[PDB]
């Protein structure tokens, strides 16, 4: 079905911004060694 | 006097260790950049998606 | 040394205008994906509709 | 409302740019 | 010493490329902008599509 | 125009991709 299918790639789009939190979280952390 | 020179020694090395995170961060961040495109991508083909129903079951049911 | 000196302080500089860049970025980054997330929420809502209306009404 | 999510999402696009700029002034002050 | 001096040119070299790399980055983040509000405009036109030639017949 | 749209949409954001590999290739240096 389309509302199945639909919905899925949804929650693929929000699968990628969640990765993408996760990655702004590790450059941050990352940049908590940078001190000169 | 010679202490300026252990100084900047120090300095230099504090800095190569900066660096090497940096990049680190760098990384990660163009790994978050990726994401948000992959995510605005299937949000794209899903928008796609349901244009072509609107054109399709919504317009020949017209 | 001296020299040394003042490009190890340079590079402590410059490393520290690049920290407050990448942290701007990552601002930025954060913000394209909530415009992606509030975007995704106004695409099932049309989705919906479609279907909510669309469907029983024809 | 789908108006309002969407004037939210362009809200959002457009802090975006902001820290874009942000970054880049920063950049330049690097050598 | 004659490896301090160079330590901090080899950092200097390196802190270059990082410049260019964020940049490369920037502009990145730029183009998924582009395109999150392009996907954005392409989503209300079809809210009006659906209003218009549609909720009237 | 909906589909001029959408093509429009693609084409940056594999354009995203082109400058991430550029920024990561210009890292490659950095630590070598």
């Amino acid at each position: 079905r389309g509302g199945i299918d639909i919905s899925t790639e949804l929650s693929k789009v929000n699968a990628s911004l969640q990765n993408t939190v996760k990655y702004i979280k590790e450059s941050n952390h990352q940049l908590q060694s940078v001190i000169v | 006097g010679p202490l300026g020179s252990a100084v900047s020694l120090v300095q230099a090395q504090t800095n190569a260790r900066a660096i090497a995170a940096m990049k680190n961060s760098i990384q990660a961040t163009n790994r978050a950049v990726f994401e948000v495109k992959e995510g605005t991508q299937r949000l794209a083909i899903a928008v796609q998606a349901i244009q072509d129903h609107i054109n399709t079951i919504m317009n020949t049911q017209l």
